[PDB]
């Protein structure tokens, strides 16, 4: 189970950004609309924060992810996810970490094309 | 100047995305074959 | 300036390579199953 | 069919060109060492020159690829061909030593 949603959103965002003619309003707002979802897909369900050490359940396709410092702690989406419950499904999903880094660098670049 | 360099890197980046995408697709086709058996 | 842009883009590229490599690893893991069963 | 060779070589090559360590003497020479092997993995086994249009057969790990003209397409390979082209463009553009 690889992070499908997150990679998809990454592709979307990345594309819009690298096809954006800096100055043009439409592409810009499209980016701004799309971006939080890509951010959301890389947010820890306990923190709200951006995954500081990604742990994904070897368990399920449910795609809920947490920081390493967020084991056994109370998740936020209520109702809680059924598949998530089992906590010893700790995997350091590399693809996730990479995507986290990707997103950070993407934001950096965006702010540059904004200023 | 390093003007064109940026353009090149962008093109490469976009292509690499294309790859990542096709690769996701192929992971789908593989998981499909495995689940089929 | 656009040099910081350039460097940023480089970093992104490198990350994307890592990603591609990862996908390749997973794909290989999958084909391992495919040749084993079929 | 999945192209392991071309992808792996693309990755390492790019990694080298882009992670060029300008305080490493072996820096240039390793790029130059890898480059032809990479170029080769993307060349047609009937044409000689770099893949014009990629066609690979179903699930054959012999990994041989040929132009659409020379007698099932692999989109990954096409992408990779473009990747080589663009990478070379970058190489010619930037100084590596
Ligand atoms: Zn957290
Ligand atoms: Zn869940
Ligand atoms: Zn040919
Ligand atoms: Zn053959």
């Amino acid at each position: 189970m690889n992070p499908v949603n997150a990679t998809a959103l990454y592709i979307s965002a990345s594309r819009l950004v690298l096809n954006y003619d800096p100055g043009d309003p439409k592409a810009f707002t499209e980016i701004n609309r799309l971006l939080p979802y890509f951010r959301q897909s890389l947010s820890c369900c306990v923190c709200g924060h951006l995954l500081q050490d990604p742990i994904a359940p070897t368990n399920s396709t449910c795609q809920h992810y947490v920081c390493k410092t967020c084991k056994g702690k109370k998740m936020m989406m209520k109702p809680s996810c059924s598949w998530c419950k089992d906590y010893e499904q700790f995997e350091e999903n590399k693809q996730l970490s990479i995507l986290v880094n990707c997103y950070k660098k993407l934001c950096e670049y965006i702010t540059q094309t904004t200023l | 100047g390093a003007s064109s360099q940026a353009a090149c890197l962008k093109q490469i980046l976009l292509l690499q995305l294309d790859l990542i995408e096709q690769q996701q697709q192929q992971l789908q086709a593989k998981e499909k074959e495995i689940e089929e058996l």
